[PDB]
């Protein structure tokens, strides 16, 4: 792919494929040219050293990259573990945010604050559905502007989209299953995700700079699960031992 | 008595008098680069000693040398600030003179031909600014020092895990500065073994390689036991002590006397029985020699065959053979089990080789396997490992540590090894095995030296100069030498390749952490242990992450990073200093017989092991006499008590143990060592607020950390202020400080609102007035986070400890709303947005002010040229720089074409790619830069900036004359009082008309002719300066290849405070603001004054930082004398009723060393001292010589406050009184720059990656969050299988299933059709691209 | 003499 | 260190004491960063062996469980029987101290009422069904597993018990990385002495000869149970017999700390078999005092 | 592969030794190949000679003029039209590798920060599916064939 500015940013599988095709194309010239056998033995053993640096690089002299000094990345190094598989054991994810948490002790046990600046960007495509069903905007491009100017009506439609829609708060080093719980949001103003006090002892969170990612369950079978299975009032006893986990801290 | 002292005197507690003043806080950097770039007329360290290390380059067997003459550093083209603008380094060309001489073919070796090539330019070397920070690409970088192992020998043990059966293996090692290592060792069989890290050899082969026969190898190590056969029984010699610790095995007899029997010990008087009785030649049996080993090799003088060679047994047959063979003087080796073990003789048994040539091949076929050896190829290899002056250099310091560890006489020597050095390391190793020696530790700070910038920048330079010497060695041998000067062979690209790639990319050449006058100062005193040639963040275990007993006064123990490399960063101490060689030293007071002197002796880390050092807090009765019989010292690493007539040294001050950043915490000895390690790292993060003031509770180490940095503009010569202004100061120096001929005045330019590295703003404000006399070392311009010279990092606000309705539940904080009205935590931030204009292949982009189909409201602030006005308030989404990129080949769908013909709209022939302000950031536009590649015509706007900035470079060049000639002519005209009566005729003529007249031939006209040279000199030089200054403005700029013109815009957004922000005091008490209460909810005492912040008290018992509870009482105390001078000075009572109170607030101690008041002016000083004190009398409390708790109570009775420290607050809303009184004080609160405006994020859909199609962010909508493999076991622990099937199929990866989920959501139908992700189909093509076949059985 | 050498430079030089 | 820091935080610490107290702090921060990277690798191997275990049946029919008794550590019991069997099916029917008195029926979830009813009586041991011995193929029955959950009912068919058991073992560990004479066996209680599985009888002087390491002490309570467990070393002196009550803290069987001497089982001659001088032990001198 | 050609074309009746003859064919082929098959984005062999001729001359301007040359001044040292020298300058640079660890050497590479542009926003894909709805309607208000020509033309 060409980087912006005139310079290209290739992979490093194009150096190991361009070296198998040279030493293999020269080995055809050397055989139709009838070279002495002392040379076409240095080409067979030199060809199959380039093919064995392609598949798994490192079980030999570790053919260092060109134009640099670090070893290239063979095919068996993309599959080979980074502590995780190439596929899903990692999945960065859409419809998400993150911000600082604060106290907000006025809440119930099943809700959480959520700024009006994240509720309007997490729930954007849900808003374009109301602004055309309710009949305010005409097309979906004309509605994309009303969510930019923040007219007085989009706050009326954003407050209605967030009616019974639970969101999944989750802290950074999720140790046990109580690191991901759901909460019914309530729009506050500011830029910090509030959080009930009884719940922070389960996340193991102090309020001195700790950030908390917030996801969004889209489908209809994924909101009846963030309400019956992963809600915050369904998790009052820890699963390690039956003793409670909502202890006033 | 400095004028910055008597404007606000800081009431100083502290009892121990100070004998040594704090040094210059940047001698680490500023000293070690003056050694690099400096003309040094000797072979000392420097750049000069990197030429002699290569030159002269004698030709390759052709006899034509290239010799080195001298070098020279030109002056840089661009200045510093002009280098931070054009975006290029600030360096100086390196001129070098070489003389190439041609020696004769076969005639006498004379100078047949020679040519001295004038200054072959061989690369530029960057220069250090006045503050120790380089300017590499317009961005100030810092080069932290290092802490690596010194070069020498370090005998080590490696006990415990050695073979899992005990029997430790004392291994030696040699480490040079540059070269191959060499590492002896023992093994579980007691057999020495040599080995850089290759396969190990039997150790005796490197002895044979040095041409030592097997005779001498038993000659050097072991002791002979002489043996003769005087016609009967083989009478054996004997030395008395050699019988030590042996099990007797016969009838010990001599002199007729049978001393002992067989099967017993040996006693002391048994050796005594031989000493006094002199038992020399004793007769013993011949069967006891049935296990000995011969010393030397015997042949038969009759036959001519060697019967016994070195390291051979002695049996009855050989006992039989050598008797009649004509031999009596037998020779054997004494080998004890404990004292003299047989460690070499065994290693001569597994020795496969036999001599030198048979030995060298054995190491060669280990060092280069596969290839066949040769006698000419094996010898040259081993001869170049440790014995070549150019492939092995121990050091100048290595040879010191080498000899110092073998107890050798001299200290200096050659750089390469020898035969005495490779052997003495083998004796000293085997002696450690027997028991008379001890191993070394590698964490000991006498084994680890510091490499500053001048010792890394040079080793990186000589590597760039050795790559050149290999090329000039070639060209001198190929061609003929009647034409090539010493300028066609020198290459500049290789030499400047190494010394530029180190300064611009490394583990050490890192950006300057610049958001304080304390984050800079403590980034140049950094002592890192990583980098090229050191540890690694992952391998390094807790052996070196610890705090030795040797760090006392050298390295701070309570200031390291807290992340994954704790104990590898080690901010250097306050008084510590580097040696000649590189080891850290500390200053101590020489203690004579009984009395403590004032002489200071900088002690190393191994000289400190012998002496007995006392403690800094030990009393002295005015004559250096310890007032105690015995004191508390430390001798070998442990403290204890010693007699008063035994100490040898005493420490300088109480704060010589702590860093420069941990010495600003007051009450440090009342905090946990954990909490004060987190409090020293949350103080170099604080942001310089809008108008910073001061700390009411300091440590007196603030005037040194704000002056010894670079932010303040300190006077350079005494004088009198003449013209203060917002952007300039003009000091008119005194006469005695002024130079004799044409000196004039000093003129300091300030640096108004500019940009730091973290995008904070950094500008200076003047703190002087007109007429105020400024003295040498004063302070004229405050910086960012400075005030009157001191270092203020934040504000100090009325804090009250109590739990308030759960808005400060956890560490969170609760801030009132009079702290947001007064606008005291508001900071300024200055970003830079750049709008480049590339040259595509469809045509060149343009900066048109007319953008295709954009509403007129968006084009309101753009002028006709396209670029925004300078002063406009922009917000999110606005256009700052209009730009259009060409685009043809429309090719629109069928419906889009029918939609055209119905409305006939013209096609768009250009795509709009303007620069737009980022989302949610809004503030004025305070500048604009416009660069233009040389060859394109400037637009109307870029040609206006080029004529508005040209008017200032000429105005500033003229105002340098007209205001300085205000001091030049006004001097000599005031000097022209003599030499002719010219007072009214002194101005009846024009002052310019003085080339005709003058003054008599004395000091009157001495300047009149001195100005005569300064007449034409300040005439054409200002003229010659102009025409070269108007070329750097009008000439083009060199942009990248492919760019046309660049436009940089600077927005200055002022970020206020809000919930989510992060605040923190000094003592490690972080927090996050959780609310901004109205003014009337906050608690109020009886007077009605609400508190300004409400902390939580449950953070003090658990984390033991009790500093913040005493700083809160000495806060309220210092502000009690605030509202006492603010009332007396408000009724304007009298300067006598005021002068006496202030004098009573300064003594106030228990044997304090204030030496203060009543020497002060009548009413000009006391009415200005009492005016700066009305906010509150600033206290100062040194680190460990604190203000005891009984002296804080003496202040609270001065301000008429409650001595206990606790007031009775009332509630804010209910109006009722809090039971059980509360604390209210004054905590100096910082404001960390973990602003919540940069943490918040949100994303619904954006830009997806390239190979795997998952989200990432470069288009103002960054990537989604990370759904790790830990957050997927939390969704399988539940039964959430429908949340997990979409969280990794439709929301992230599935290409044609995540667009259907976007039309089903706008269509009001929440349902998904998942499919299969793309991250898996990129795994079937990579497992297939091996031989492996893998598919999907469909059923 | 065939000393387990891998790199094809030494195997070609000798 | 031999000299202790004798100063609080309400009074200061001098330079020489605040430096000594730093290693105790720098060492704590170097383990709290290592106990996480070392614990986040134990809870990743656990959740890859127990990855595929899932409750997939309601009952299998196996009677094989494990015996659940309170673990008693020497002089004190560590975990009562209520903490160990609470929420677990009963592999077979338990009965009172009088037999044929089946109080808990066939396999029933021992919730609160059946757990207090076991403490109301004096039941000593139950045999509950564990998942290590269930009979199902590819999974475990819901009865073998048990009850305990965030909820309180029995385990629902379909749950994923393999992953929620690898995390509860790996949630800790991130935080917890780490006169005594005892010559006389001191019992804190007053219970009968009842030994079992021992081959040893009283000698002449009134001392049961120690024969091996198979002799433990069971302090049978007043209800036909145990409360204490001990052992018997060489040179074990004794006071009581079996069934003879003892007051709290009476030395019944004792051994010296620095004397674990060779008890004499039977009296008689000593003859030299592999213990003559030189052979296995050298010959040393003394008079008849026996030193 | 070149030296085999030297011995092929060698002719000793000139009287010149072999090393002075095969050293040309050998040094020739070792450089003819570096020009053709050592760059990722292959540039020809006639253009390679111009870049080499532009560094041999961009060095003399360095060690003589001192500071450095400029692409205006290389027009006179060389003899080119001053617009081709601005095309030869940006041809030389070779591509980065997409595994180079970014600044500070974080746990992330440069291959995670290059987005892809073949894709298209799901709001433009939600618009062109909304244009089929209108034109299926707005055309549906027309007659039997007066809409037929519109779908056909
Ligand atoms: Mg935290
Ligand atoms: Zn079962």
């Amino acid at each position: 792919v060409p980087l912006d500015g005139g310079r290209f940013a290739t992979s490093d599988l194009n150096d190991l494929y361009r070296r198998v095709i040279n030493r293999n194309n020269r080995l055809k010239r050397l055989l139709d040219l009838a070279a002495p056998d002392i040379i076409v033995r240095n080409e067979k053993r030199m060809l199959q050293e380039a093919v064995d640096a392609l598949l798994d690089n490192g079980r030999r002299g570790r053919a260092i990259t060109g134009s640099n000094k670090r070893p290239l990345k063979s095919l068996a190094d993309m599959i080979k573990g980074k502590q995780g598989r190439f596929r899903q054991n990692g999945k960065r994810v859409d419809y998400s945010g993150r911000s600082v948490i604060t106290v907000g002790p006025y809440l119930r046990l099943h809700q959480c604050g959520l700024p009006k600046k994240m509720a309007l960007e997490l729930f954007k495509p849900f808003i374009y559905g109301k602004l055309e069903l309710r009949g305010l905007a005409t097309t979906i491009k004309a509605a994309k502007k009303m969510v930019e100017r923040e007219e007085a009506v989009v706050w009326d439609i954003l407050d209605e989209v967030i009616r019974e829609h639970p969101v999944l708060l989750n802290r950074a080093p999720t140790l046990h299953r109580l690191g991901i719980q759901a909460f019914e949001p309530v729009l506050i103003e500011g830029k910090a995700i509030q959080l009930h006090p009884l719940v922070c002892a389960a996340y193991n969170a102090d309020f001195d700079g700790d950030q908390m990612a917030v996801h969004v369950p889209l489908t209809l079978e994924a909101q009846l699960e963030a309400r019956a299975l992963m809600m915050s009032t369904n998790n009052i006893l820890s699963p390690a031992n039956g003793e409670p986990i909502i202890v006033p801290s | 008595y400095s004028y910055t002292e008597k404007k606000r005197i800081r009431k100083d507690f502290g009892k121990r008098p100070q004998v040594l003043d704090v040094p210059y806080l940047l001698s680490i950097q500023l000293d070690s680069f003056q050694k690099f770039i400096e003309q040094d007329p000797e072979g000392q360290y420097g750049l000069e000693a990197a030429f002699r290390s290569v030159f002269p380059i004698q030709s390759y067997s052709g006899n034509s040398e290239l010799q080195y003459v001298s070098y020279r550093l030109g002056e840089p083209v661009f200045d510093v600030q002009e280098c931070q603008i054009r975006g290029v380094t600030y360096s100086a060309p390196l001129r070098v003179k070489l003389r190439l001489v041609i020696y004769e073919r076969e005639a006498p070796e004379g100078t047949v031909k020679d040519i001295k090539e004038q200054e072959v330019y061989m690369g530029e070397i960057p220069l250090m600014t006045d503050n120790g920070t380089f300017v590499i690409n317009g961005t100030e970088r810092v080069i932290v020092s290092q802490l690596h192992r010194s070069p020498g020998v370090f005998f080590d043990s490696d006990k415990g895990k050695t073979h899992s059966s005990g029997k430790v293996l004392y291994n030696a090692r040699i480490i040079p500065y540059r070269g191959s290592w060499l590492d002896f060792e023992f093994d579980p069989k007691d057999n020495l073994f040599v080995r850089d890290r290759r396969r190990k050899l039997p150790a005796t082969i490197i002895l044979r390689a040095l041409n030592y026969t097997t005779e001498q190898i038993l000659d050097l190590f072991f002791e002979k036991v002489i043996f003769e056969i005087r016609d009967n029984k083989l009478q054996m010699e004997l030395v008395p002590e050699r019988l030590r610790g042996e099990t007797a095995s016969f009838d010990i007899e001599a002199n007729g006397k049978v001393y002992v029997e067989k099967g017993r010990r040996i006693t002391a008087r048994h050796i005594r029985q031989l000493e006094k009785d002199d038992v020399k030649l004793i007769e013993v049996p011949v069967e006891y020699i049935a296990g000995k080993v011969v010393a030397k090799d015997y042949i038969d003088e009759s036959t001519g065959e060697l019967i016994c060679a070195a390291n051979m047994e002695l049996s009855l047959d050989l006992l039989a053979k050598l008797s009649q063979s004509g031999h009596k003087r037998i020779e054997t080796l004494f080998t004890n089990d404990l004292d003299h073990g047989p460690y070499i003789s065994e290693t001569l048994r597994v020795d496969p080789t036999n001599d030198r040539l048979s030995a060298l091949v054995e190491i060669y076929r280990m060092m280069r396997p596969g290839e066949p050896p040769t006698r000419e190829a094996a010898e040259s290899l081993f001869e170049n490992l440790f014995f070549s002056e150019d492939r092995y250099d121990l050091s100048a310091v290595g040879r010191m540590k080498f000899n110092r560890s073998l107890l050798r006489e001299e200290i200096e020597g050659s750089g390469i090894l020898s035969k005495d050095d490779i052997i003495d390391v083998m004796k000293k190793l085997i002696d450690i095995r027997n028991g008379k020696g001890e191993v070394d530790d590698i964490d000991h700070l006498g084994n680890r030296r510091i490499r500053s910038v001048g010792e890394m920048a040079e080793n990186q330079f000589r590597v760039g100069l050795v790559r050149v010497e290999r090329a000039v060695k070639e060209r001198l041998s190929l061609g003929d030498l009647d034409t090539l000067m010493p300028q066609d062979m020198i290459n500049a690209k290789p030499i400047s390749a190494a010394v530029k790639e180190f300064f611009g990319s490394s583990q050490l050449s890192q950006f300057m952490v610049q958001n304080n006058p304390l984050s800079e100062i403590t980034h140049k005193r950094r002592i890192s242990a990583l980098g090229p040639g050191g540890l690694t963040r992952e391998r390094a275990g807790f052996e070196v992450r610890d705090v030795h007993p040797t760090h006392y006064g050298r390295v701070c123990p309570i200031e390291t990073p807290e992340g994954p490399n704790i104990g590898l960063i080690n901010s250097l101490s306050v008084y510590a200093q580097t040696n000649e060689y590189g080891f850290l030293e500390t200053p101590y007071r020489k203690v004579t017989d009984g009395v403590v002197t004032d002489e200071i002796h900088y002690l190393s880390a191994i000289e400190e092991g012998n002496y007995v050092i006392a403690q800094a807090n030990s009393n002295l009765d005015e004559e250096g006499h310890f007032v105690e019989d015995l004191v508390t010292c430390r001798s070998k690493g442990e403290s204890s008590l010693f007699s008063r007539d035994q100490v040898d040294y005493m420490d300088v001050s109480t704060q010589q143990v702590v860093s420069v950043g941990a010495s600003l915490i007051p009450f440090l000895e009342h905090d946990d060592a954990n909490r004060a390690l987190m409090g020293a790292n949350m103080q170099r993060q604080a942001v310089p607020t809008l108008r910073a003031d001061k700390p009411l509770v300091g440590t007196g180490m603030e005037r040194a950390v704000a002056v010894d940095s670079g932010v303040t503009a300190v006077a350079k010569r005494g004088g009198v202020v003449q013209y203060v202004d917002a952007s300039r100061i003009v000091i008119k120096v005194n006469e005695d400080e002024m130079y004799p001929g044409e000196a004039g005045i000093d003129i300091y330019n300030l640096t108004k609102y500019t940009r730091s590295n973290q995008n904070t703003c950094i500008n200076q404000m003047p703190c002087v007035s007109l007429g105020e006399p400024v003295e040498r070392g004063d302070v004229l311009a405050d910086g960012p986070s400075t005030d009157l010279g001191e270092l203020a990092l934040g504000q100090n606000m009325r804090v009250a400890f109590m739990p308030w309705n759960g808005y400060n539940f956890e560490d969170s904080i609760l801030v009132s709303e009079r702290v947001v009205q007064e606008d005291r935590f508001t900071t300024i931030h200055i970003q830079e947005l750049a709008c480049v204009s590339r040259d595509t292949k469809l045509g060149p982009e343009e900066i048109t002010a007319d953008i295709p189909n954009v509403g007129e409201a968006a084009l309101s602030k753009l002028d006709e040229s396209g670029i925004v006005y300078i002063g406009a308030e922009v917000t999110g989404g606005d256009i700052l720089v209009g730009k259009v990129t060409p685009k043809g080949e429309t090719q629109l769908t069928p419906e889009e074409k029918l939609l055209r013909a119905i409305f006939g709209e013209k096609a768009s022939d250009v795509k709009d790619s303007s620069l737009r302000v980022p989302n949610g950031v809004s503030g004025t536009v305070i500048d604009v830069q416009v660069f233009t590649r040389d060859g394109v015509e400037k637009d109307k706007r870029a040609l206006e900036i080029e004529e508005m900035q040209l008017k200032q470079a000429k105005k500033d060049l003229s105002e340098e004359l007209q205001i300085l000639e205000a001091g030049l002519f006004s001097r000599i005209r005031a000097v022209l009082v003599a030499g002719g009566v010219e007072a009214e005729k002194l101005d009846k003529l024009p002052r310019d008309r003085w080339l005709e007249l003058g003054l008599t031939d004395e000091e009157k006209q001495n300047q009149l002719e001195q100005l005569a040279e300064q007449y034409d000199e300040l005439k054409h030089e200002f003229e010659k300066k102009l025409e070269a200054k108007r070329r750097k403005i009008t000439q083009g700029d060199d942009l990248a290849p492919g760019v046309l013109k660049i436009v940089k815009v600077y927005l200055a957004v002022k970020r206020r405070i809000q919930p989510g922000d992060k605040m923190a005091g000094r003592h490690g008490n972080k927090g996050v603001i959780s609310k901004i209460n109205p003014i009337e909810d906050m608690p109020y005492d009886e007077n009605g004054t609400p508190v300004d912040i409400v902390l939580n008290p449950l953070g003090v018992p658990s984390r033991m930082n009790i500093g913040q509870i005493l700083e809160t009482h000495l806060g309220m105390a210092a502000k009690g004398i605030g509202d006492k001078i603010n009332a007396m000075l408000k009724q304007q009572q009298e300067v006598a009723k005021l002068r006496e109170f202030i004098q009573r607030a300064y003594d106030l101690g228990a044997d304090v060393r204030q030496k203060v008041d009543l020497s002060t002016f009548s009413d000009e000083e006391v009415m200005r001292l009492a005016e700066n004190l009305r906010k509150g009398m600033p206290i100062a409390t040194p680190v460990f010589d604190g203000a005891k708790e009984a002296e804080i109570k003496e202040l609270l009775k001065l301000g008429d406050l409650p001595t206990s420290g606790q007031i009775r607050l009332y509630d804010g809303r209910t109006g009722e009184q809090f039971e059980r009184p509360v604390t209210v004080g004054y905590m100096y609160m910082l404001k960390l720059n973990h602003l919540v405006d940069d943490k918040m994020h949100a994303r619904s859909t954006g830009s997806y990656s390239l190979v795997t199609q998952q989200p990432l962010g470069g288009k103002a909508q960054f990537g989604g969050q990370r759904f790790g493999e830990m957050e997927v076991w939390a969704l399988e622990a539940y039964g959430a299988a429908y949340t997990l099937q979409e969280m990794l199929t439709v929301k992230s990866d599935d290409v044609n299933g995540r667009t259907k989920m976007y039309k089903n959501i706008v269509d009001g139908n929440h349902q998904m059709e998942p499919g299969m992700p793309e991250s898996f189909n990129v795994l079937l093509k990579e497992i297939r691209s091996l031989g492996i076949n893998i598919e999907l059985e469909d059923e | 003499e065939i000393g387990r050498t891998t790199d094809p430079v030494r195997m070609y030089m000798r | 260190i031999e000299t202790p820091i004798t100063a609080n935080f309400r009074e200061g610490l001098n330079v020489l004491q605040y430096f000594i107290s730093t290693h105790g702090a720098r060492k704590g921060l170097a383990d709290t960063a290592l106990k996480t990277a070392n614990s986040g690798y134990l809870t990743r191997r656990l959740v890859d062996v127990a990855q595929d275990l899932v409750v997939t049946e309601d009952d299998c029919g196996t009677h094989e469980g494990i015996m659940m008794t309170p673990v008693i550590e020497g002089g004190d019991v560590k975990e009562p029987l209520r903490d160990r069997v609470l929420g677990r099916v009963t592999a077979e029917d338990v009965l009172k101290p009088g037999t044929a008195d089946i109080l808990v029926p066939r396999n029933t979830l021992l919730h609160e009422q059946w757990c207090d009813l076991l403490e109301e009586n004096s039941v000593d041991a139950v045999k509950v069904r564990s998942v290590v011995s269930c009979d199902t193929d590819f999974g475990v029955c819901a009865h073998c597993y048990g009850r305990d959950l965030a909820r309180g009912h029995i385990i629902n068919k379909g749950e994923a018990i393999g992953v929620i058991a690898a995390q509860s073992i790996g949630e800790p560990g991130t935080q917890l990385t780490m006169a005594a004479a005892e010559s006389s066996i001191q019992v804190k209680n007053k219970g009968s002495i009842k030994l079992s599985n021992v081959k040893s009888v009283v000698n002449s002087s009134g001392k049961l000869v120690i024969t091996s390491r198979n002799t433990e002490l069971k302090l049978i309570d007043e209800f036909g149970r145990t409360k204490e467990s001990y052992k018997v070393p060489y040179g074990a002196v004794l006071a009581k017999g079996d069934g003879e009550q003892v007051a709290g803290g009476e030395t019944v069987a004792n051994w010296d700390p620095h004397t674990m001497p060779v008890i004499t089982e039977v009296s008689g001659f000593v003859r030299f078999t592999d213990m003559i001088d030189g052979q296995t032990i050298t010959r040393q001198t003394d008079e008849l005092t026996g030193l | 592969i070149g030296l085999m050609k030297a011995v092929d074309k060698f002719e000793y009746r000139r009287g010149y030794k072999f090393s002075t003859y095969a050293t040309w064919w050998i040094r020739q082929a070792i450089t003819r190949s570096i020009a053709d098959q050592a760059r990722t984005i292959r540039i020809p062999v006639h253009m390679i000679e111009t870049i080499n001729k532009l560094n041999r001359i961009s060095r003399q301007m360095l060690q003589e003029m001192g500071r450095e040359p400029t692409p205006e001044e290389l027009a006179e040292r060389m003899l080119m039209p001053e617009d081709k020298i601005r095309k030869v300058l940006k041809i030389a640079k070779e591509p980065i590798s997409m595994e180079t660890p970014i600044g500070d050497d974080e746990d992330s590479h440069l291959g995670d920060f290059i987005e892809d542009t073949t894709l298209e926003l799901p709001l433009d894909s939600a618009t062109t599916e909304s244009l089929r709805a209108a034109t299926h309607d707005v055309l549906a208000g027309l007659t039997a064939r007066e809409a037929k020509v519109l779908r056909m033309r």
